[PDB]
């Protein structure tokens, strides 16, 4: 009773038979915006079961050479559900979500991935390798959606940050000799109660193998990456046209 | 008379489920006494890290451990322990003959990211939120004290910028100046938390403005707006020409912290203000080397 | 609640996730020796933690033709840690033992190990095949020490006594496909209520292969043995110099 | 006043655990009544040697 | 406490650590007849443990090309021990089933099998396939006894039903990756309170694979199917000589 685990929000429900508990960031259930955190005086909408619900918005194929992927989240779920049009038609947005990062292998495959929620990612640049250049990481880097984007420094998270540390925030980990997917719960983390899902980011999720990838030929050879993710709580104001960015 | 799932129907709930609470902790843990134990079933030692926890496994449970009374102190650990200590944050120069800032004035954004020891304390967390004892240390470059008369003054965002010496932004007559002899001791003056977040964001992963985002403008990525307090600037007072060549230090002291969402300390060199930019080609380890995992 | 367990003596802590419960040797636990159980008058010495601990004694390599090891006990902790020189430093000596024998393969390996504790371990001589001269097994035989010695004529476990009723004993298998080791608790068991850990040997530790090891080939051919052992309630007195045998 | 690792110290306990007992056994164990049982989660027949 | 399981009647007992609970055909446990639904006047016989317990009657191949065998049964267990004998003796029979089908694989191997009762399991022919021929199945088919008898056009149950509906009966299947064995208990189930176990057979015992077995080379290909069944509370009337057919 506690390796086996289901998650139903909305009309979705996810299952699992080789789970490692669940992760609760920081310690905090999403809740809803406060009557005295809240400054916007509109009424706001709570779509609920046509938002918070489970989306599996992309596959990765990991490798024996993989650097690891990340995914910038307000951002990720626009333009996809209903959840991206209350995004674009409101200003402000506020919501927790579940992420279920998924991948299997047989008993015979081994290696161990590292999911983690790091806020407020801000991405940084090699400054053109002698570090002379103030380059800046483009629209397509910082805010990539769903498909996400690939590391190309991992080590330092491409920020200067030691990934060794990364363990500091809500993570769990895809052991395949132990689990098969991570499930971690985020809260609503912001210094505002709202914020627009377009120009930023509350976090990013961050998948990334420390312990390679490995398997005598033979075994099957495409151990795929999924991340399936649910918004909960989600609360939206500031009800204008739809705007994509 | 209702639908009932619009009567269970839990949202709205403002307070958050928590799961954890904060309890006293003013000294270490004590130990206490351990006795061997031999048995099935019962595997402190044994641990799963892909959960994503810590080992709870205690001293007692992996050797046969004595008592201790753990008097230690855990009071120098706190935020406003470990945050409530001047440090650099800005350097201005006022010098006689020079390009950076002669006509006796200078305009320094306050920004804290400009100096490493600092800014990877703070960088430690996310969010911040604060009140600051800010103390100017002024002296001429060979750090000689000489009898001359500054004027400082705390320009919000929004407020005309001095644009010389003699500016009429001098008068100062709602923003808050003060007037200090290099001679009298560093002036010293109390900031409270001023900003439209609750916190200040150390780091800010999106932009500020709703536009195109193109090439050019992907300067203002992580430019949060909510950390721009504005300008600090000073002048000699006076209409003619300082006489003496001048340096002034700005010392920032934070007090009343609270702080959230720790990160992984900064691992290299710092190369621009607002800004996370690595040097690419000089990617150094986190720290020291060896040559074999098998000897020190 | 029972293939899983944690040995914790001294600052030494074993662990293991395929054990097969714990034997105590007669049902009894090690205990002290009583005030009218004793003759000598001198106070002991009860050095608890620092003799009463696990000692990693020493590995073997079973093959698929290995006959067997033992290893007599008192004896094979002398000359090791601080237990070794209560020993040598005193006449008398008293205690029990936490025996733990680790042995692992994986679940396409096979074999089985019988573990057992034979108390006053005899040992005796083919007498010169014809059985006629009358040999004796000399001292590096009957007391070997650590790196134990191996059997040459297991059957009779070198004593003319069937090994098939070896398990009148305390004793417990390692079945490979089963479990992954052994733990079997021996209290003090001699006919004086202390005795010299030097010329005198409680007993005798037997690791037999009664189910040849085997495996298909191109899996990893090394199998050892491991024998970890804990002395319980060391007891010593009879004070003098440091005396080796 | 003590160390209480000292207090707690089991060293010195003269009397053996047992986990055993003798009980009278004057005559073989009778036999008693059984009857067909057909569940799961109870094997009898089930050993670990 | 759920997966392990030991079946014991008469001198008779089977165990299973892989089984998949216990069906009871329609939810009811055999029973001895009634005073007011019997009829025949003689008193009956209960022989009790030397008919009531486990027969193991055979053993089939299971192959990646089985079509699937079935078992008529009254009949199956005649000729064979005590039972057989009251059966061929008295006239009337009545009784209930516990029937135990086993196969076991690695957890390499893979295959699915539906083991099914069909309670008056009426066998048809092709009519001489055109459908025109009026023909009949012989008393070798209707009536294999032990041996069963292969199914010829499975889909069909050899009768013009769908196999596809054949779970409304007591069914069980016999996953490889998942178990080794079915076990259903048959209640006695017929218009009448007893009938000759010799011309009637009130029910079908089904076993056809539905997802064939497969297997890399290498691996024992001989993967065996056994039958094995206990009848309860059997009941015998009306004797006389001892009868075949
Ligand atoms: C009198 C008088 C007082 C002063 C100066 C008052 C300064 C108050 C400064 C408060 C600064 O809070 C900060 C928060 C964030 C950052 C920051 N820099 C990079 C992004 O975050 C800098 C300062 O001048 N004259």
């Amino acid at each position: 009773s506690d390796r086996v685990a289901q998650l139903t929000i909305g009309n979705s429900t996810i299952t699992t038979q080789e789970a490692a508990n669940i992760i609760v960031g920081y310690g905090e259930w999403p809740s809803y915006c406060s009557d005295d955190d809240a400054t916007a005086v509109d009424k706001p909408t709570r779509p609920d079961v046509s938002v918070n619900r489970f989306y599996t918005l992309d596959t990765k194929l990991w490798e024996k050479s993989s650097k690891g992927w990340y995914w910038k989240f307000p951002d990720v779920l626009t333009e996809t559900g209903v959840f991206g049009q209350n995004a674009q038609f409101h200003y402000l947005y506020r919501s927790g979500f579940c992420i279920h990062v998924q991948c299997n292998a047989s008993k015979f495959h081994q290696g161990a991935l590292l999911v983690a929620i790091l806020p407020e990612y801000v991405i940084g640049t090699v400054a053109g390798g002698t570090g002379t250049e103030d380059s800046h990481p483009p629209y397509k880097q910082t805010q990539p959606g769903a498909d996400g984007f690939e590391l190309q420094h991992p080590y330092v998270l491409d920020a200067g940050i030691p990934i060794s540390q990364l363990t500091v925030c809500p993570h769990q980990w895809i052991n395949l000799r132990t689990n098969n997917c991570a499930t971690i719960i985020v809260p609503y983390m912001n210094t505002l109660p709202f914020d627009s899902a377009l120009n930023h980011c509350n976090f990013g999720l961050l998948v990334v193998p420390i312990s390679p990838l490995d398997f005598d030929q033979g075994a099957t050879p495409v151990i795929p990456i999924t991340i399936t993710l649910a918004p909960m709580c989600s609360e939206f104001a500031g009800l204008r046209q739809a705007v994509t960015q | 008379d209702r639908v009932a799932d619009v009567i269970e129907s839990s949202i709205g709930d403002s307070v958050s489920r928590a799961l954890t609470q904060a309890l006293p902790a003013p000294t270490g843990q004590n130990t206490q006494v351990s006795s061997h134990r031999l048995d099935t079933g019962e595997v402190p030692a044994l641990q799963a890290a892909e959960i994503g926890a810590s080992s709870n496994t205690s001293d007692e449970s992996m050797i046969e451990t004595r008592c201790v009374l753990n008097s230690h102190s855990t009071a120098e650990t706190t935020l406003d322990s470990f945050f409530s200590r001047a440090g650099l944050v800005g350097e201005i120069d006022l010098p006689l003959e020079g390009t950076t800032n002669p006509n006796g004035y200078a305009n320094w954004d306050i920004d804290i990211t400009g100096y490493a020891q600092m800014r990877r304390k703070v960088e430690l967390f996310t969010y911040m939120r604060f009140d600051a004892e800010f103390t100017f240390v002024a002296c001429t470059p060979t750090g000689q004290v000489v009898p001359q008369l500054l004027q400082y003054m705390f320009v919000p965002p929004g407020a005309p910028k001095p644009e010389s010496r003699e500016s009429l932004a001098w008068q100062t007559a709602t923003n808050p100046s003060v007037f200090v002899k290099l001679t009298d001791p560093p002036a010293q003056v109390s900031v409270p938390f001023m900003s439209p977040a609750s916190a200040y964001q150390w780091f800010y992963d999106g932009y500020p403005t709703f536009g195109e985002h193109k090439q050019e403008k992907d300067l203002e990525y992580g430019a949060c707006p909510n950390n721009m307090m504005g300008t600090f600037s000073v002048r000699n007072v006076g209409s003619s020409k300082s006489k003496y060549p001048l340096v002034v230090r700005i010392y920032m002291r934070m007090k009343h912290v609270r702080a959230w969402i720790p990160r992984p300390m900064r691992n290299q060199n710092y190369l621009f203000k607002a800004n996370p930019n690595y040097a690419g080609n000089s990617i150094k380890p986190t720290g020291t080397s060896r040559t074999a995992i098998t000897t020190l």
